[PDB]
């Protein structure tokens, strides 16, 4: 099938989050817990060890499907993490399994067309909700939403428009709120009856 | 000698003290407030413009 | 008289940018006027004339623009400005920002069709609002007392506790039924659950009508829900004689949606980037309150705000504080010191207060009590910033007194709990409780003939 990035895919019901996203680590699980179909924010910088969030997440979650976003990140960075998660591993019915079995990337360098880093978050939630609708839980990782704003800066500044505050568009925060707001435990579309869920993680960098 | 020693350090400890104090608590707000309103009312120039 | 003749459709769209739709050949255009569009995929979608000139006219669309064509685009002209259908049924709804239901129950039969935009009601007709309402919350009902008929915005910023104190409010009103009229714009899922549940935990459901918008909806009906509700109110107020609250959840949202629309038209900017109108754009909204001759019916507005970086002077909560009857103001420091309401009064202010309270009102000392509370907490406060400098043993004791005021009353006065009702002479008799700690002659805001009456208890 084929849907459009910009347009929230419908449910039957849109329900309050109740279980935990467990990430095997004692801090995060006891002290700062998540929600399945929760929203969750890190602090993107250099020496703050990012790493720890994304490979809990990964191999240790009771997600069903993981999804990872690249915004605009540097050449070298971007490529650590397609390096890596390729390598990664899980033991499931006591058999290791690699990560990529559940996992989708979508991987963005600075020099990648404005419009792709833009659009970036967009294709990564839609593929989000897609298996959200099949009745998994989803989680998804955006590496640093102010490497998207920023293109969104450049997009409305292409345009012309009026450069509101701090040069960002009159919409930011809009969009914003539009995107968390995708997020939350469902119940599906269609017969058979199912509950899935999206959770989203966005790094910021202030 | 010690105790008059003492009493002129004491005062000295205390004045420093309030000194540190003033800069932490009266001057540097007082900076960083000046400097976020230049950020600001630059900014609304720069629209004007 | 009904407008008879039949309406015009056209496929003359000319041109699409932004947020606008531009018809040519249009036959004799009306400013303001209603358009509905079917698009090519059969979608349809709403829009509003926003300038004319000549055969052309310039179509702003609530939905947005996307997906819209210049061939197979069709839009049909409705003869008129944008009215709304109001009936008595409305109380025990649930509609959407643009006005159509979301509870599974059936169309609105109209009683009337009113004119969104309102009507300026005459100075000569206004009656000045002088019945407190008890809201049973210290902090308002004894420092910033609410008159019915009064425009009183919550200033707050996001994380704090307004939505609770809004329900508090709702919850605990009355003279010393409100019907409720509740919009929201831009709102959660979480925050649209929190006042849709508290109104039916209540049971008050049936008395109150709901318009939301959330945060993944159309931004254009946000800048049309809050004159959806005060239409609605306008009817329930000044034609079926009720006294009505009105709640307006997150001014900023509107605030927010109407840059938005204005940037695409390109208007003159005001600060931060705001329409250079917006002062007059929400006082629009906020003037429609009060009451007026010769009916018994009113109207209370309690537009919520959310502060930018919690900034008083940004040009949302100034611009309001600039028309509206005083603000509630909520205070970070207070919510991080796990205090509950966080009202710190200082920022905070109610203009209607100096005539709805005193003698006969509510008591004889109300007027005198709540600017002595306001001095010492203010020189308590000033203190506070005098001990970080210099530290305790510098103090004289009786700075010492304004610093022990200023822990009892943060304790006893402002704190209280999510559902404790307290009486206007509770809060008065804990006013003169904390005041009753400095000596009489310290009490310079009070005259001898009420201190020699009251405090000596």
């Amino acid at each position: 099938q084929v849907w459009p990035v910009r347009q929230v895919r419908p449910v039957t019901e849109k329900l309050p989050a109740n279980h935990p996203l467990l990430t095997g680590q004692r801090v995060l699980d006891a002290l700062f817990p998540c929600v399945q179909g929760g929203t969750t924010a890190i602090p993107g910088a250099f020496g703050c060890g990012k790493t720890v969030i994304s490979q809990s997440l990964s191999k240790y979650s009771n997600s069903d499907v993981i999804i990872y976003v690249g915004c605009g990140e540097r050449g070298n960075e971007m490529s650590e993490v397609l390096r890596d998660f390729p390598e990664l591993t899980m033991e499931v019915d006591g058999k290791v399994e690699s990560i990529m079995k559940r996992t989708a990337l979508v991987a963005n360098t600075s020099n990648m067309p404005v419009a792709a880093r833009e659009a970036s978050i967009y294709t990564g939630i839609t593929l989000s909700e897609y298996f959200r609708d099949m009745g998994y839980h989803v989680s998804m990782m955006a590496d640093s939403t102010s490497r998207w704003a920023e293109a969104l800066r450049e997009i409305s500044g292409r345009l012309a428009e009026m450069p509101a505050d701090s040069g960002y568009p009159a919409y930011l925060g809009a969009r914003l709120a539009s995107f968390y707001e995708r997020a939350g435990r469902v119940k599906c579309l269609g017969n058979p009856e199912r509950e899935g869920s999206v959770s989203i993680v966005g790094a910021v960098s202030p | 000698s010690l105790q008059t020693s003492f009493v002129t350090l004491d005062e000295a400890i205390k004045i420093t003290n309030r000194r540190v104090n003033a800069i932490e608590h009266v001057i540097i707000p007082r900076i960083e407030r000046t400097l976020a309103y230049i950020i600001t009312e630059l900014d609304e120039r720069e629209r004007e413009e | 008289n009904y407008l008879s003749q039949p309406r015009l459709t056209y496929k003359t769209v000319s041109g699409v940018n932004g947020p606008l739709v531009i018809l040519d050949h249009v036959k004799f255009p009306r400013y303001a006027e209603i358009v509905h569009l079917t698009l090519p995929d059969g979608t349809k979608r709403s829009g509003q004339v926003l300038e004319v000139s000549g055969s052309k006219a310039v179509v702003q669309v609530f939905e947005g623009t996307s997906g819209i064509d210049a061939k197979k685009t069709s839009c049909e002209f409705t003869g008129d400005i944008l009215r709304t259908p109001v009936s008595e049924d409305m109380l025990g709804r649930v509609f959407n920002g643009s006005g159509k239901p979301i509870d599974r129950g059936p169309v609105v039969l109209a009683e009337d069709f009113l004119d969104i935009m309102g009507q300026p009601i005459n100075p000569q007709c206004r009656i000045y609002p002088e019945e407190m309402i008890q809201t049973g919350i210290s902090a308002i009902d004894g420092m910033n007392s609410i008159a019915r008929g009064q425009k009183i915005p919550i200033f707050s910023a996001a994380g704090l506790p307004h939505n609770e104190i809004a329900a508090q409010i709702c919850r605990q009103a009355g003279l010393v039924n409100f019907a409720i009229v509740f919009a929201a714009m831009g709102v959660n899922m979480e925050t649209a659950r929190f006042f849709k549940s508290d109104f039916e935990e209540n049971g008050s459901m049936d008395n109150v009508c709901l318009f939301l918008n959330l945060a993944n909806d159309p931004t254009i009906e946000r800048i049309i829900t809050p004159r959806l509700a005060l239409t609605t109110a306008e009817f329930l107020a000044y034609q079926c004689e009720k006294h009505v609250l009105v709640i307006l959840t997150d001014m900023s949202s509107y605030a927010e949606a109407l840059r938005e629309v204005s940037a695409a038209r390109e208007e003159v900017p005001g600060r931060r980037g705001f329409p250079g109108y917006m002062y007059t754009d929400l006082a629009t909204i906020y003037e429609r309150a009060g009451r007026v001759e010769g009916r018994n019916g009113s109207i209370t507005q309690i537009p919520i705000l959310t502060m930018p970086n919690d900034d008083i002077t940004h040009p949302i909560p100034d611009l309001t504080g600039y028309i509206t009857e005083g603000q509630i103001y909520v205070d970070r420091q207070l919510h991080n010191r796990q205090i509950y309401p966080p009202i710190n009064v200082l920022p905070s202010l109610s203009r209607l207060m100096k005539s709805a309270i005193g003698e006969g009102m509510t008591r004889k000392d109300h007027a005198d009590v709540s600017n002595q509370l306001y001095a010492c907490y203010a020189i308590g406060k000033d203190v506070q910033a005098m001990k970080a400098v210099v530290g305790e043993e510098a103090l004289t004791s009786d700075d010492l007194l304004y610093l022990e005021f200023l822990q009892k009353f943060e304790k006893n006065f402002i704190t209280q709990g999510p559902y404790e009702n307290r009486t206007v002479y509770e809060t008065l008799d804990i006013g003169w409780q904390l005041l009753r700690i400095f000596p009489k002659e310290m009490l310079k805001r009070i005259p001898q003939s009420t201190l020699s009456e009251f405090y000596p208890r």
